[PDB]
C-alpha cells in the first residue's frame, strides 16, 4: 500500500456546482483519483460521516503525519464574527483559516473562493472575501464558473507530482488561463469582419454570427473553453450565447449587464 | 428481526449533515429511542434577492443559477420564465421543448447522482461487501436483475478486490468514520446486496458523467447551461440532426443504467426496508408541474405539465386541487430576518437578515418559512408522484401499481421515507421512457423551422412569475419590474418548502413533520435521522439562496 496524498476539501459560501464540475473529469474519472491517485480524506457532498464523526474525520486529516493539502469551494461570508456561514458551530472563516495553516497548499476551485464569487457582489450582504483575501496568503487560483475539470484536476495533479504551475497576476495557471476566450473562438472571422448579431431571433444569429454586440466577454476573459469544451460537447458560445467572462475577478459586478457592452 | 431501536432520551445534533448540497443541521430531542422533537437549521446565508435589487432584469437568470450547481439549469430555466412572464412574450415551441428536454436531462442527472453517491451509504454498509463471495453475488444478481456484463463474477471479484486494496491501505478517506464501520443495527443488507450496490455506486461515476454530456448537447456546459434567453433559447445547434442524435445515444445509455441498476437496486432496497415504509411521512403534498405542452403563461403551465400541478391536503387522493399562486406566502417568525416580515406573498418579499445565535428556539434557520393557507408543504418526486397517480395520469399509474405489486405494499405505504425514496425512482423511470419521444418531437419540429427565440420588449413596470418543478420540487421565482430594472426579485424554493423552519403559527415543516417517531438504533452513529432527511434531497443552498 503506497501512500496516497491526503487532500482535504472545505465547502463555505457556495452553490456546489464547483464540486460538480470536478466530477465530471474523464482524465482520470473522479473514482479512480480518489482510489489510486489522492486520499479525499473531507469532502461534505459525498462523505459517509456525518456530524461530529464528519467533523472528527476532519480533524484527522488536519493533525496527518504526512501533512495535506487543501481545496477550497466557495467565499467566505465575515459579517457577524462570520456567524452567517457556520460548519459544525464554527464559522467558516475560523475552520479555513485553520485548516490553511498547516496545508502544504492551497488550491481555490472556483471564482467564488479564488475573489469572492456571487455572494460578494454588491451589494454583499454578508461581506464575503475570496480565501487569498480573508486569509492572507496566495492560493493556486481556478477560476471559473465553474471551472473547467480539466482545469482543476490538471492543476491538482500538478500540484502533487510537478510543484506549483507558473501562475498569472491573478493566481491562474497559465496552462489553463493564458490565452483569452476570444482568440480561441471559431467566430472570431465574424467579429473581425464586423459580422454581429443585434438578437437573439436575428438571421445573424442562425448563421452563427459573433456574439460581441449581445455581451460577449470573450474579448476580455482568460480561459480554455473553446479549446477544450465541457462535458466533451460543447460551449457557451457554440450554443449560441456570449460569454459572461464568469473566470475574472468580481465579473458579477464588471461584466454586468451581462447582454450588454455598456 | 422488527426495526431496532435503543432506549436513548436526550438530544441529539447532526452538523455537518453530509451527502446533501448546502449546509444544514438538525436537532432532535429523543425518548426512549424515538425522535420527539425536530429542528432544521439552515446555516449559510448567501442573498441573492439582495444582490439582484437595481439590476437589470435581462441578468437575472446568470446570477439565479448560482442558487445552487447541483440542480444547476432549473433557477435560469425559473427566471427565464419569469421574466418571459414579466414582458409578456410566448416563446416559440422549439424553445418549449428545448427547455423541457433540458429538464428531463437534469432530472436523470440529479436523480442518478442523489441515490447512489448520496443517498446509499446509508442504507448500504460498503465495508460488508468485502464479507461477500463474488461469485455468489453473481448469481444473486444474475437471478433477481436484468442480465448484463456488469454484474458477472469477474467484474464483481474485480470491484471487491478494488475495495479490499483501498480499505487495507489505511486510508479509508470519504468512508473514515462511517456509520457502518463495524457492524450497525440498522443496516439491514447482506453482504453479496452490498457489493452489488458498491459495483454500481462506481459504475454511476462514470455514468453521470454521460448523462451531463447530454445535457450539455442542448444547455451549452453542464454545470451552469448558458443556452437561455427572453424569448426563448438561442441554442440553433441544438436544433441539428447529428447533436440530437447523440443526444439520444447518450440518454439510451444513461436510461439503460437507469432500468439495469438504479430501479433494480432501487427495489432491492425498499425490500429489505420494507419498515421504513411506515416511518417519516407528512399530509400536504405541492406541485406545480413540469413538461408542460402550453408554456404560454404561468396558468398554462400549471394546467398543461405532463407531470401534472396539484395540492393534496391530509393524504386525501381523493381531491387534488388546483394550485392558486395567490396562496403562497413566506413567514420568517423562526428564521434569522428582521421582525415584520411575516405572511407575505412572494410578489410583496421582504429579505432583511438577522442573525441571533446558535440554536436559538426562537429564531434557527436562514430559510423562510414558506406555507400555503397556513399549511405545510411536501415538494418533490413523491409530491409528483401522488398527484400524478390521484389524477389517473397513466404512466404514473403503470410504474407505481408495478412498485406496490413487486413490494406487495399498499399505496399508503408511499407515504413515508421509503415512498418519498421510491418516488424518485418512479419517475427518473418515466423521464426516461418519454426521452425518444420528446427527441423526436423537436428533431421533427426543428427540422421544419428553426425559430427559437421570440421578439420582446422591456416594459417600464410589471410584474411575472416563472413556475418549475424542478428535481426537489415546486420551485417558482418572482419579478418586480420597475424603472425597466429589478424592484424586487423573490426564489420560493423546494426545499425551502420541505426543509425550512417552522411558520408563524409554530407550525413544524415536513423534514421536521417527517423526523418525529424516528427510531433511533445508535445514538452515536443516527443514520435513521439522515436516512430521512436525505430521503428529501435537501439543497440549503436552493433552500436559502
Ligand atoms: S464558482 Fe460558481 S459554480 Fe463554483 S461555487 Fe461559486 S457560484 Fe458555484
Ligand atoms: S462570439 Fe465572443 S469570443 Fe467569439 S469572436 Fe465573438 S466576441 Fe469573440
Ligand atoms: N431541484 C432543486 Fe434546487 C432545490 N431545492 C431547486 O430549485
Ligand atoms: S462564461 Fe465562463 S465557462 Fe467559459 S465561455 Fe465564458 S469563461
Ligand atoms: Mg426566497
Ligand atoms: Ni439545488
Amino acid at each position: 500500500a503506497k501512500h496516497r496524498p491526503s487532500v482535504v476539501w472545505l465547502h463555505n459560501a457556495e452553490c456546489t456546482g464547483c464540486t460538480e464540475a470536478a466530477i465530471r473529469t474523464i482524465k482520470p474519472y473522479i473514482d479512480a483519483l480518489i482510489l489510486d491517485t489522492i486520499s479525499l480524506d473531507y469532502q461534505e457532498t459525498i462523505m459517509a460521516a456525518a456530524g461530529e464523526a464528519a467533523e472528527a474525520a476532519l480533524h484527522q486529516a488536519l493533525e496527518g503525519k504526512d501533512g495535506y493539502y487543501l481545496v477550497v469551494e466557495g467565499g467566505l461570508p465575515t459579517i457577524d464574527g462570520g456567524q452567517w456561514g457556520m460548519v459544525a458551530g464554527h464559522p467558516m472563516i475560523e475552520t479555513t483559516k485553520k485548516a490553511a495553516a498547516k496545508a502544504k497548499g492551497i488550491i481555490c476551485i472556483g471564482t467564488c473562493s479564488a475573489y469572492g464569487g456571487v455572494q460578494k457582489a454588491k451589494p454583499n450582504p454578508s461581506q464575503a472575501k475570496g480565501v487569498s483575501e480573508a486569509l492572507g496568503v496566495k492560493t493556486i487560483n481556478i477560476p471559473g464558473c465553474p471551472p473547467n475539470p480539466i482545469n482543476f484536476v490538471g492543476a491538482v495533479v500538478h500540484v502533487l507530482t510537478k510543484g506549483i504551475p507558473d501562475l498569472d497576476s491573478n493566481g491562474r495557471p497559465k496552462l489553463f488561463y493564458g490565452e483569452l476566450v476570444h482568440d480561441n473562438c471559431p467566430r472570431l472571422p465574424h467579429f473581425e469582419a464586423s459580422e454581429f448579431a443585434p438578437s437573439f431571433d436575428s438571421e445573424e444569429a442562425k448563421k452563427g454570427f459573433c456574439l460581441y454586440e449581445l455581451g460577449c466577454k470573450g474579448p476580455v476573459t482568460y480561459n480554455n473553453c473553446p479549446k477544450v469544451l465541457f462535458n466533451q460537447v460543447n460551449w457557451p458560445v457554440q450554443a449560441g450565447h456570449p460569454c459572461l467572462g464568469c473566470s475574472e475577478p468580481d465579473f458579477w459586478d464588471t461584466m454586468t449587464p451581462f447582454y450588454e457592452q455598456g | 428481526k422488527p426495526t431496532p431501536q435503543s432506549t436513548f432520551t436526550g438530544p441529539i445534533v447532526v452538523d455537518p449533515i453530509t451527502r446533501i448540497e448546502g449546509h444544514l443541521r438538525i436537532m432532535v430531542e429523543v425518548e426512549n429511542g424515538k425522535v420527539k422533537d425536530a429542528w432544521s437549521s439552515s446555516q449559510l446565508f448567501r442573498g441573492l434577492e439582495i444582490i439582484l435589487k437595481g439590476r437589470d432584469p435581462r441578468d437575472a437568470q446568470h446570477f439565479t443559477q448560482r442558487a445552487c450547481g447541483v440542480c444547476t439549469y432549473v433557477h435560469a430555466l425559473a427566471s427565464s420564465r419569469c421574466v418571459d412572464d414579466a414582458v409578456k412574450v410566448s416563446i416559440p415551441a422549439n424553445a418549449r421543448m428545448m427547455r423541457n428536454l433540458v429538464m428531463a436531462s437534469q432530472y436523470l442527472h440529479d436523480h442518478l447522482v442523489h441515490f447512489y453517491h448520496l443517498h446509499a451509504l446509508d442504507w448500504v454498509d460498503v465495508t460488508a461487501a468485502l464479507k461477500a463471495d463474488p461469485n455468489k453475488a453473481a448469481k444473486l444478481a444474475a437471478s433477481i436483475a436484468p442480465a448484463r456484463p456488469g454484474n458477472s463474477a469477474k467484474a464483481l471479484k474485480a470491484v471487491q478486490d478494488k475495495l479490499k486494496a483501498f480499505v487495507e491501505s489505511g486510508q479509508l478517506g470519504i468512508f473514515t468514520n462511517a456509520y457502518f464501520l463495524g457492524g450497525h443495527k440498522a443496516y439491514y443488507l447482506p453482504p453479496e446486496v452490498n457489493l452489488i450496490a458498491t459495483a454500481h455506486y462506481l459504475e454511476a461515476l462514470h455514468m453521470q458523467v454521460k448523462a451531463a454530456s447530454a445535457m450539455a448537447i442542448l444547455g451549452g456546459k453542464n454545470p451552469h447551461t448558458q443556452f437561455t434567453v427572453v424569448g426563448g433559447c438561442s441554442n440553433y445547434q441544438g436544433l441539428t440532426k447529428d447533436p440530437l442524435a447523440n443526444y439520444l445515444a447518450l440518454s439510451k445509455e444513461v436510461c439503460q443504467f437507469v432500468n439495469e441498476c438504479y430501479i433494480p437496486d432501487l427495489l432491492a432496497v425498499a425490500g429489505f426496508y420494507k419498515d421504513w415504509g411506515g416511518i417519516g411521512g407528512t399530509s400536504n403534498y405541492l406541485a406545480f408541474g413540469e413538461f408542460a405542452t402550453d408554456d404560454s403563461s404561468p396558468s398554462k403551465h400549471l394546467a398543461t405539465s405532463q407531470f401534472p400541478s396539484g395540492v393534496i391536503t391530509g393524504r386525501d387522493l381523493g381531491k387534488v386541487d388546483n394550485v392558486d399562486l395567490g396562496a403562497i406566502y413566506e413567514d420568517v417568525k423562526y428564521s434569522w430576518y428582521a421582525p415584520g416580515g411575516d405572511g407575505k406573498h412572494p410578489y410583496d418579499g421582504v429579505t432583511d437578515p438577522k442573525y441571533t445565535k446558535l440554536d436559538d428556539k426562537d429564531h434557527y434557520s436562514w430559510m423562510k418559512a414558506p406555507r400555503y393557507k397556513g399549511k405545510a408543504m411536501e415538494v418533490g418526486p413523491l409530491a409528483r408522484t401522488f398527484i400524478a397517480y390521484a389524477k389517473g395520469q397513466p404512466d404514473f399509474k403503470k410504474v407505481v401499481d408495478m412498485v406496490l405489486g413487486k413490494l406487495s405494499v399498499p399505496a399508503t405505504a408511499l407515504h413515508s421515507t421509503l415512498g418519498r425514496t421510491a418516488a424518485r425512482g418512479i419517475e427518473t423511470a418515466i423521464v426516461c421512457a418519454n426521452m425518444e419521444k420528446w427527441i423526436k418531437e423537436m428533431a421533427d419540429s426543428g427540422a421544419k423551422d428553426n425559430t427559437l427565440c421570440a421578439k420582446w420588449e422591456m416594459p417600464e413596470e410589471s410584474k411575472g412569475v416563472g413556475l418549475a418543478d424542478a428535481p426537489r420540487g415546486a420551485l417558482s421565482h418572482w419579478i418586480r419590474i420597475k424603472g425597466k430594472k429589478i424592484d424586487n426579485f423573490q426564489l420560493v424554493v423546494p426545499s425551502t418548502w420541505n426543509l425550512g423552519p417552522r411558520g408563524a403559527q409554530g407550525d413544524k415543516s415536513p423534514v421536521e413533520e417527517a423526523l418525529i417517531g424516528t427510531p433511533i438504533a445508535d445514538p452515536k452513529r443516527p443514520v435513521e435521522i439522515l436516512r430521512t432527511v436525505h430521503a428529501f434531497d435537501p439543497c440549503i443552498a436552493c433552500g436559502v439562496h
